[PDB]
C-alpha cells in the first residue's frame, strides 16, 4: 500500500503545483484571490468525497461527532491561514523549509495530548529525516517565524485531532475527508462574503472566463490527493502522512534540481543522504 | 459474521480467588490499532449490566476489581478480588462489524451452594406463528433525539443474546443483515418512544426483548437497558398453565 499512496500522492500532488502555479501567474490584472481558490477546491474535495461514498462505502454509518469534525476544519484552516501569512511577512523559500518541519510538530503534539509513545529509534529517525530535508532545501528578525511556528502547532493539532477521530471511532477515509471539507467549505465561505472577494473574483472570472477551466482541472487534482493523503491518515496515522508528505516535498526538490542539472552542493549530498539514512531505519523498523 | 467463543462454559471458584474469563473472535477485532471489545455482566432475571470497553477501560462507577486484558482474537476479564456481589453470567461483544455480536456466557458460582433514563417495554405476551408483532420501547428522563443510539436486542433461552438493531437520533437505522428483511424499527418523537415491528414472528422468535441506548466510542456500548419484555410464540393458547 505505501509504495502506491507514495506514487499516486507524488505524482497528483506535482500536476497539482504546477497547475497552481499556472494559474496564479498567469497574469491575464492580477490574482489576488487565494481564499475563493482555496473554498473552490474545498467544494470539489467534498463533492468527490460524496460521490466515493455514494458509490463505494453506502453501508457503513459514520459514528464520528460534529464537533470533532469542525475542529479539525478550523485548525486546518488556521494553518493554512497563517502559513499563507508568513509567506506573506517573509520569503518564500523560508516558508517552505518551515512548513517541511511538520512531523516534529506533529509527534510532539501528539505525545503531549494523546500520551501516546513512541520508541526512540522512531524518534531519531523522524529527526534525522526532517534535518536532512531542512538541510538540503536552501539554509542561509521575529514576528514573521512565529507565524510558521504557529502554523506548524496548527497542523500538529489538526494530526492531534484526526488521530484521537480515527482511534476512537473508526472513521472512514471517505466520511472523514467529505466532512472536513463541508466545514472548511462553510468557514470559507462566510469569510469571502464577509471580506467580499467573491465579487472580485467573479467580475475577473467573467472577464476572463478561459480561468474556469484550468481551475477546475486543478480542483479536480487535489480531490485526487486528497483521498490518497486521507487514505495514508487513517491506514497509518497522522504522523506517517506528515512524513510521506515532507518527504514527497524532497524528492520534488531532488528530481527538479537534477533536471536543471543546477549544482549540488556537498552540504545538500548530506542532505539526501540523512534522508535516506533515516528513511531506511523507518522503513526496516516500521 | 465474527463468532465470539468462550471457553469456560461454567466457572466453581471460592471468595477471595482471582477469576480469569476468556473470549476469542473468529477474526480480528482491532481497528487501527484498538481492540473493539467489550464485556458485560447480566445477573438472573436482570438487563446485562455494562462493564467494560476497549478490551482495557472500565467503565466510571465499576469497581477497580475488574481489569480487561488481550488484543488481537484473545481477550480475558480478570477480577482479582472475587465478592458475592459479582456472582453472575459474563459476556463479551465485539464492535468490529455492523452485525455486532456476544459471547455465548460464561457463568459464576460459588462452591457449596429523573436524574437518569428510564425505559419501558410493552409488547403482546403471546402470539401465535406468521402474525405480524410490534413492541414499544418508550423512554422518560430523556428525549430520543439527543446523541445517543437506541438499539434492539434479544435474549433467547440460553442466554445467547442478539443485537436486532438501532436507530440513531438523526434518524439513521442499521440492522443485523440476517434480520434486516425481517424486522423494521420506526420511532415516535411526540410520544418519546421507538417501536420494532416484526414480520411473521415463527416459533423460533420466542425470546427476552430489550431496548437500550448506547453512545459509541471505542465501539458501541449499551450502558444503559430496560427492563425487558417476554414474547412467547405457540401453537396453542396458554391457560391453566
Ligand atoms: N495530516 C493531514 N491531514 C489532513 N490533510 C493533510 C495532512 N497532511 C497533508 N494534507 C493535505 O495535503 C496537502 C499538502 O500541501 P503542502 O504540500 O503541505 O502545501 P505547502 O507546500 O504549501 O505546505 C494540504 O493541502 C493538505 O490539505
Amino acid at each position: 500500500r505505501l509504495p502506491l499512496c507514495f506514487l499516486g500522492v507524488f505524482v497528483c500532488y506535482f500536476y497539482y503545483g504546477i497547475l497552481q502555479a499556472k494559474i496564479t501567474r498567469g497574469k491575464y490584472e492580477t490574482f489576488t484571490f487565494a481564499l475563493t481558490l482555496v473554498f473552490i477546491q474545498c467544494v470539489i474535495n467534498a463533492v468527490f468525497a460524496k460521490i466515493l461514498i455514494q458509490f463505494f462505502d453506502t453501508a457503513r454509518v459514520d459514528h464520528t461527532r460534529s464537533w470533532l469534525y469542525a475542529a479539525c476544519s478550523i485548525s486546518y484552516l488556521g494553518a493554512m491561514v497563517s502559513s499563507n501569512s508568513a509567506l506573506q511577512f517573509v520569503n518564500y523559500p523560508t516558508q517552505v523549509l518551515g512548513k517541511s518541519c511538520k512531523p516534529i510538530p506533529v509527534m510532539l503534539l501528539g505525545v503531549t495530548l494523546l500520551k501516546k509513545k513512541y520508541p526512540l529509534a522512531k524518534y531519531l529517525c523522524v529527526l534525522l529525516i526532517v534535518a536532512g530535508v531542512a538541510l538540503f532545501m536552501y539554509k542561509p528578525v521575529g514576528y514573521g517565524e512565529l507565524l510558521l511556528l504557529l502554523s506548524l502547532t496548527l497542523d500538529g493539532l489538526t494530526g492531534v485531532s484526526q488521530d484521537h477521530m480515527r482511534a476512537h471511532y473508526q472513521t472512514g477515509s471517505n466520511h472523514m475527508m467529505l466532512n472536513i471539507n463541508l466545514w472548511s467549505t462553510l468557514l470559507l465561505g462566510m469569510g469571502i462574503l464577509f471580506t467580499g472577494e467573491l465579487w472580485e473574483f467573479l467580475s475577473f472570472a467573467e472577464r476572463y472566463p478561459a480561468i474556469i477551466y484550468n481551475i477546475l482541472l486543478f480542483g479536480l487534482t487535489s480531490a485526487l490527493g486528497q483521498s490518497f493523503i486521507f487514505m495514508t491518515v487513517v491506514y497509518f496515522g497522522p504522523l506517517t502522512c506528515s512524513i510521506i508528505t515532507t518527504t514527497r516535498k524532497f524528492f520534488t526538490i531532488l528530481a527538479s534540481v537534477i533536471l536543471f542539472a543546477n549544482p549540488i552542493s556537498p552540504m545538500q549530498w548530506v542532505g539526501t543522504v540523512l534522508v535516506f539514512l533515516g528513511l531506511g531505519l523507518d522503513a526496516k523498523f516500521g | 459474521d465474527i463468532v465470539m467463543t468462550q471457553s469456560p462454559a461454567s466457572l466453581t471458584v471460592s471468595l477471595g480467588q482471582s477469576v480469569t474469563i476468556s473470549c476469542r473472535a473468529s477474526e480480528n477485532v482491532e481497528y487501527y490499532g484498538t481492540s473493539l471489545m467489550q464485556w458485560y455482566q447480566q445477573k438472573p432475571g436482570q438487563p446485562p449490566k455494562f462493564l467494560i470497553y476497549g478490551a482495557s477501560n472500565i467503565e466510571s462507577g465499576v469497581p477497580a476489581r475488574f481489569s480487561g486484558s488481550g488484543s488481537g482474537t484473545d481477550f480475558s476479564l480478570n477480577i482479582h478480588p472475587v465478592e458475592e456481589d459479582d456472582i453472575a453470567m459474563y459476556f463479551c461483544q465485539q464492535s468490529r462489524k455492523v452485525p455486532y455480536t456476544f459471547g455465548s456466557g460464561t457463568k459464576l458460582e460459588i462452591k457449596g451452594s429523573s436524574g437518569e433514563v428510564q425505559l419501558q417495554e410493552s409488547g403482546p405476551g403471546l402470539v401465535k406463528p406468521s402474525q405480524s408483532l410490534s413492541l414499544t420501547c418508550s423512554v422518560t428522563g430523556y428525549s430520543i433525539t439527543s446523541d445517543y443510539y437506541w438499539n434492539w436486542i434479544r435474549q433467547f433461552p440460553g442466554n445467547k443474546l442478539e443485537w436486532m438493531a438501532y436507530i440513531r437520533y438523526d434518524g439513521t437505522s442499521d440492522y443485523n443483515p440476517s434480520l434486516k428483511n425481517r424486522i423494521s424499527i420506526t420511532r415516535d418523537t411526540s410520544k418519546n418512544q421507538f417501536f420494532l415491528k416484526l414480520n411473521s414472528v415463527a416459533t423460533e422468535d420466542t425470546a427476552t426483548y430489550y431496548c437500550a441506548r448506547a453512545y459509541y466510542y471505542d465501539g458501541i456500548n449499551f450502558d444503559y437497558w430496560g427492563q425487558g419484555t417476554t414474547l412467547t410464540v405457540s401453537s396453542e393458547n396458554l391457560y391453566f398453565q
